[PDB]
């Protein structure tokens, strides 16, 4: 999933930065915001939406030493074989990245 | 599809996330990738960020 | 999603109309009060604390079905998600007198808000009465005309926005009815 | 809801498991120590008039601006629905010394208290500090039993807490 | 969810009834029963591997319909979900005999679940026949009226219980009818 | 649809937060050059059957091999069709001098126009460079106000970046 | 893990949530009826070497078809790593007697134990048959107290449940 | 995971060996000691605000180098991460002590604790030092040795609490250094 | 009786006619019906001693003129005579719910009744209060199950329409 995987280093998290640009430029087509990734309603819920994740992102990196190990080759068991079928470039893109091949969510859930 | 089929539908599909609920909690715990908060209890502020998406 | 500016322009697409002159004058006065609209939505953003503190004060004041306990409306965390539910109408119509148009109303709660009502045990009468008074209070907000709070304004008619408002509020009501 | 119940039914619910001997054992301790949780609840039972009267302007004398107008205290009016309003805190206190946990306060009382009352503009601060007034007022041989103060004042200090 | 000691509350609560000792005794007796209610409920999970596959094939011994192909329940698959099916009932009279309550049982399965069953197509008189060998059963076992399997107890009266889980079991059943 | 009320009152939404004073700041330079903008309106409904005619035979003047059977312009019923083409680009255009950005052309008639045209054998080099001269066409003093051509001029070159 | 920790501290950092009085009353179970739960962890560490080698051919009374060769039991190498095998078993519910729940019990010794045993054609039938021989050889108020063997016996039927 | 139940079977897991009757007169001492070990846990959560606001205060009353602007903790959001931050040591220490070992304190928060600060620019002196506070107001609440909270007790010796507690602290302040 | 097979049974010896599947379709309507109808006429029988002072003193809390001198509480014998009246009133409402008509009550209950509490001058506006606590006390998927308590009302509102 998303914010689990945790990148090595800067190059991983850059490009997992980038493919999670185009799940906003999935949910977000044109020129407006969508009603789906709204995230709040009220004052006290807008920044606790941003606090909640910020220790959720703490929790990827805390948790332990081998389910993340196992992570990163669980995130190509959704990309290769149901996501990116025929492209080879973007086939090794998982296994070279699997943190960033992690935050794709093809799942279009509008979010 | 089916006033039937619909208050069916949603009656699974809890079984469906209680049956992967409990392969999260295979061994017993609560295991630290599902979060749904913050530091400060705000998850019934959390519930109405998930009722929104309830409702949403 | 769609203001009056793009009202007039999707009734020219049920007939493949290019716009001339003959109804632009009534958008040449949409932009005549754009401050005077601003100056109107600038009121109601200032006490939107109490706008929403007086509508379901008002409403407790008359009705006390609701706060006896077995009822639907008598503890804080529901009376917390009655005042989720009182601010978040004032917060949509803030956006809809900003917008001179209901339609960014007419979906962002407008779908399916009257039947998740009955589905929770929502009395829909308290709900028609306390829209009442954030009604009451808010063309008594764009005006100069509250009790205490008198903002500075340059003076003149304010009435066209009060039909704005109050043709708002109860597109509301009648859909929480 | 929020007890012991709603842990040990839940959480083999959430293992999808039998009730197996964890769970039997963590409700006994309700059973020797519901005698000592108990009595506690028929004094504020018995002084349901009694002790809302006593917070409330020992609240108001430590908040005593509140009586102009345009503030939450303007007339007797407010008066009138601030003893209703110490109460109904008061109602759920004495709902969870039946309960075992904070059971009716969370999703009744608790949770979203901060989104309503300085919008309302209703200070928080007089609201902790009423409680707070009646947190230290207690005095465990002579009042109740002293195995019934040590839930009473749990819960006082708890609603300072959940509010912060 | 919801037991004996919040069932006592929440028509109080709906009252605002200040609980005082009229109604502490039936909890007294609650309290008292404590453990001979306990000493029912781990007779029925030690034995629950034989109830399983006591009650299916007595199922199967009565009408050999279902194991006829294009019939209900047959084949290899089709048997893993019977005996799914028939231990997650158990596991909910369980959690409700501890309760003094079967509210646990009312919300995690007892809603939408009959006609779930005609959405397949399983047939409900088969599955009030497996029931109520897993109620004819379980008061036997909770007693020392078993053919072989007599545990260590402290002798006494405990049919108390035993008309707690006859009124549990047909609560299935009534949900399944 | 796509205008600042698409940007404000949506990012609001997104915040879950008021219409504070950076979303009532975007609106007032609507108002301000809207008399910019809606002069240039009624150019192109004045000229709606001026410069359809003019923009498609300068189109098939530098495009003239369409005239042979197998191809997009094989007869007058497809040119007859043409007109109807460049119109509905051209009613589009018109409107987003309304609403204030692209609002109808990108929901309605920019959206998978690179899975159409070609697919149905319709050159799409034709289709911007229809438009590319129409946006080249254009005189600011003369024909409308200086503050007007360049809401007109700025669309139509979109109109070859969002076809790119 | 598996205890009462692996719950209400683990569902607290699900929900992202204090320590509540939700998770302070589970472990009171624990305090009761530890003195309930430890001495019987002492009776299989006094018999550790005693009823080992008791359920051995007391399954291999009801299995003595293993001792051909071609099979799980085809010498006493094969012995000599099978009283290994339910030692190790008895290892672990041991400690469960000790962590309250099943906890060394499934992370180590149960999950995937249907991946493992037929595949070394070992039977399954005789695992849960040689631990059903020890499930009702107990006598609660006679070796261990009364208190003691409902901890015990529900973790021996459990090992045929875990199994299914 | 683990609590001080369970150190003495993991190092008897990894001899082949089983809780003989010599390890566990220690552990009798530790069942014998489960009332007092509860009189100590109602100190320590009834005033679990005054302890995150005596701690933070305390530090800013040693160091105005952190109020200063430009600083680590000066501002809204960012003292409002210090409560984050202030509870979450004292909120894992008492499970240290509810369980009686702080291996439920080792992995929950002290994997990554120190290199997330750096990555953060948190000064790790004024982490320490604020535990230390947290420290030496644990031990005057387990005790009797307050200023003014006087919760009623019996009498006899928790020193044996005292350095359980005091060998937890330090092994936060170890791991955040 | 008007029972659920009673009626073709006459309408068979109207015309001379035979039992069709017609005049059988009905006995599989109240087989596919009571699967849960007998829960509640159990529990007509399983609550019956909560009830008799619940549903005999209910009358009593809104018609308290009832110990007026020319009533039926005047003396304590007379008091025990409205006391069986809910006593058999809730001995045939168990007997009403399994007959599938309204059985006994119109060869017994309701036959002449309107002749009959008039001269005997005792009100049946006030038996009314005797049923009115069985329509509003009535939570469904608690007490029973969630269908049988639906056709519960049905026969116990019909009797409303016999007395008013
Ligand atoms: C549930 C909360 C609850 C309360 C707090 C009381 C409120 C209350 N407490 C006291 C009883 C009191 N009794 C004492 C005597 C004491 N002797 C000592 O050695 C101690 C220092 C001190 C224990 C506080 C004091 C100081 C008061 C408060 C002052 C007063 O008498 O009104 C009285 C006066 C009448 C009486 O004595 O009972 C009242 C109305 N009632 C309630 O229902
Ligand atoms: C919305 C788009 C739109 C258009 C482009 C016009 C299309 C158009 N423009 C011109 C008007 C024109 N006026 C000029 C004169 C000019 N003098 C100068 O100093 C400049 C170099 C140049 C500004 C282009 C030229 C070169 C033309 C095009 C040639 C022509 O006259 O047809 C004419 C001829 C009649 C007239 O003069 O109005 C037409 C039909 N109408 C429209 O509705
Ligand atoms: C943790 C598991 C565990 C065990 C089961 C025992 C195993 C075991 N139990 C018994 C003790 C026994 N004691 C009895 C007597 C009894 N009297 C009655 O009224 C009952 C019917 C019955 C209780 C079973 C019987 C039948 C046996 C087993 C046969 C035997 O004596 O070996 C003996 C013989 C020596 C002795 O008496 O202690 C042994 C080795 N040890 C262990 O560590
Ligand atoms: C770094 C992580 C990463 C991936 C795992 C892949 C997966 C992927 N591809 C696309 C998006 C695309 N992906 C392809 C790729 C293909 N289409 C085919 O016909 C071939 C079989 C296959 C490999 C050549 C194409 C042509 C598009 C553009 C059209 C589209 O949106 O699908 C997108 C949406 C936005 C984007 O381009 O990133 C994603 C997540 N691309 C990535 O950037
Ligand atoms: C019994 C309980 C009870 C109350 C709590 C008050 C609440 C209250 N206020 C108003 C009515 C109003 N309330 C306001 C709002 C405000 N006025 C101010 O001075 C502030 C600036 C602002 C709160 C922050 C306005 C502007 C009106 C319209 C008339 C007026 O000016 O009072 C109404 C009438 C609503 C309607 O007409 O539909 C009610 C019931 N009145 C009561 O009878
Ligand atoms: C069952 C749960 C429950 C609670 C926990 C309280 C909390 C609470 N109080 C008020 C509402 C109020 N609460 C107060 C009370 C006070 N204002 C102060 O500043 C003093 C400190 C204090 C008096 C001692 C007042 C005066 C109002 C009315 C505010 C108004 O109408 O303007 C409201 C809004 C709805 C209502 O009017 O009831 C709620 C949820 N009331 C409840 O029903
Ligand atoms: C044959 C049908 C049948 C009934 C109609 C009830 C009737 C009934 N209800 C209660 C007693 C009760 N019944 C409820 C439950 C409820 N209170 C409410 O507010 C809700 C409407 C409802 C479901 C949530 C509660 C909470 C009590 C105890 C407290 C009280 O009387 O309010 C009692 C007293 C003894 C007992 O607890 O069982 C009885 C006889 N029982 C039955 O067997
Ligand atoms: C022809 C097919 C056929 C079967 C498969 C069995 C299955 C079976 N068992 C019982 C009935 C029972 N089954 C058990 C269960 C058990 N008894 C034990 O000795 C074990 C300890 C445990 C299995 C592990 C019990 C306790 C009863 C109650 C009566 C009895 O003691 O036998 C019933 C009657 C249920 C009822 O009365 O509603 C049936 C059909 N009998 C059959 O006729
Ligand atoms: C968590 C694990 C756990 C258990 C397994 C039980 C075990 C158990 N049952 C009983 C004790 C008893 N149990 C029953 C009930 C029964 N007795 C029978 O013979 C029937 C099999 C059954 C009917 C349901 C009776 C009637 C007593 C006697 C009460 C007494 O001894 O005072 C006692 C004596 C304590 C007492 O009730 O006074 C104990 C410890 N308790 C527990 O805490
Ligand atoms: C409202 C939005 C809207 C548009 C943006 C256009 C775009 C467009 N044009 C055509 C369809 C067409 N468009 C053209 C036009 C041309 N072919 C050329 O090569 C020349 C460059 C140009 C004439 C000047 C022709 C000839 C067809 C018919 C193609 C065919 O039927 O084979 C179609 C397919 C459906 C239809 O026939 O309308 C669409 C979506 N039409 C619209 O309805
Ligand atoms: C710590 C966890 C742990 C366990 C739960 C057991 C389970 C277990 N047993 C064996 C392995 C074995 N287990 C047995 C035992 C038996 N075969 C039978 O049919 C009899 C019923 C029984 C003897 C009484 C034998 C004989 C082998 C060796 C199989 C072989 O090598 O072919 C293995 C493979 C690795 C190994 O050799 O140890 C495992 C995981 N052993 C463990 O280490
Ligand atoms: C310069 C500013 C300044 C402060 C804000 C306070 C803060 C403060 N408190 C304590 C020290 C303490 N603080 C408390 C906590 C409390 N004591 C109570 O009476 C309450 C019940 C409870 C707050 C809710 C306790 C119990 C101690 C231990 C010694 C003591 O009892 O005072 C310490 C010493 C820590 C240490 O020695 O490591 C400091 C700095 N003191 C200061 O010098
Ligand atoms: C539900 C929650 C719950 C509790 C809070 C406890 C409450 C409690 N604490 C103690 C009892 C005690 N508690 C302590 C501990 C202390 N005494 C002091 O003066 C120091 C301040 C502190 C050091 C930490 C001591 C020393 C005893 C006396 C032990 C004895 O009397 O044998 C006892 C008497 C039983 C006993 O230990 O013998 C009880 C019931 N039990 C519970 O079930
Ligand atoms: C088996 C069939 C059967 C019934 C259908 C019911 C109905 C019923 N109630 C009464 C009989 C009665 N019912 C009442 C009751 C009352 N009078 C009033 O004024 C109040 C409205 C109400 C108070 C509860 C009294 C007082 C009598 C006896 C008449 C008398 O002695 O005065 C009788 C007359 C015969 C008898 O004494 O039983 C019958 C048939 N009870 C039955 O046993």
């Amino acid at each position: 999933c998303d914010r689990y995987a945790q990148p090595a280093n800067k190059a991983e998290e850059y490009i997992q930065k980038s493919v999670q640009m185009q799940m906003k430029k999935r949910s977000i087509p044109y020129g407006v915001y969508t009603t789906s990734c709204a995230d709040g309603t009220v004052k006290g819920m807008a920044e606790n939406a941003r606090v909640a994740k910020e220790s959720a992102n703490f929790r990827a990196r805390q948790m332990s030493a081998g389910a993340k190990a196992a992570a990163r080759f669980n995130a190509r068991r959704v990309a290769n074989d149901w996501h990116n079928n025929g492209c080879n470039y973007e086939e090794k893109l998982t296994s070279r990245f699997p943190a960033a091949a992690s935050s794709v969510r093809p799942t279009t859930n509008r979010y | 599809l089916g006033f039937y089929g619909r208050k069916a539908d949603d009656f699974m599909a809890r079984s469906i996330a209680m049956q992967a609920k409990a392969s999260a909690a295979g061994s017993g715990v609560y295991t630290t990738q599902c979060s749904e908060g913050a530091s400060k209890g705000m998850a019934e502020n959390a519930r109405t960020a998930s009722l929104a998406k309830q409702f949403r | 999603m769609l203001d009056a500016f793009s009202r007039v322009v999707v009734n020219s697409d049920a007939k493949a109309a290019y716009v001339g002159g003959s109804d632009l004058q009534a958008l040449k006065s949409f932009i005549a009060d754009g401050n005077k609209r601003l100056d109107a939505v600038n009121s109601i953003v200032s006490n939107a604390s109490c706008m929403v503190s007086d509508a379901v004060s008002g409403m407790i004041c008359e009705n006390p079905g609701l706060i006896s306990p077995g009822g639907n409306c008598y503890t804080n965390r529901r009376m917390a998600a009655c005042l989720r539910d009182g601010e978040i109408i004032l917060r949509y119509v803030s956006y809809a007198l900003l917008a001179g148009d209901a339609s960014v109303l007419e979906d962002r709660c407008l779908n399916g808000l009257k039947e998740t009502y009955i589905a929770l045990g929502v009395p829909t009468n308290s709900s028609i009465r306390a829209v009442s008074i954030m009604k009451a209070q808010a063309v008594a907000f764009i005006t100069n005309t509250a009790t205490e709070r008198k903002m500075s304004f340059a003076a003149g008619d304010c009435t066209s926005l009060a039909s704005e408002v109050a043709s708002y509020f109860d597109r509301v009501g009648a859909a929480i009815s | 809801m929020k007890s012991v119940i709603t842990t040990v039914v839940s959480a083999a619910d959430a293992a999808g498991r039998f009730p197996s001997n964890s769970d039997l054992e963590s409700i006994q301790g309700n059973i020797q120590r519901s005698a000592a949780r108990l009595e506690a609840a028929e004094k504020l039972a018995g002084n349901h008039e009694a002790v809302v009267k006593e917070a409330g302007d020992a609240c108001f004398a430590k908040y005593a601006y509140l009586k102009n107008p345009g503030e939450a205290g303007e007339n007797q009016e407010k008066i009138n629905k601030c003893y209703r309003d110490v109460d109904h805190y008061m109602r759920l206190v004495n709902y969870c010394l039946v309960v075992g946990g904070t059971g009716p306060l969370d999703e009744w009382g608790i949770a979203g208290a901060r989104e309503v009352y300085r919008t309302l503009n209703l200070p928080t601060s007089a609201y902790v500090a009423s409680i707070a007034y009646t947190r230290d007022r207690l005095c465990v041989p002579r009042d109740m039993s002293a195995q019934a103060g040590v839930e009473f004042s749990a819960y006082l200090d708890y609603l300072i807490n959940a509010l912060s």
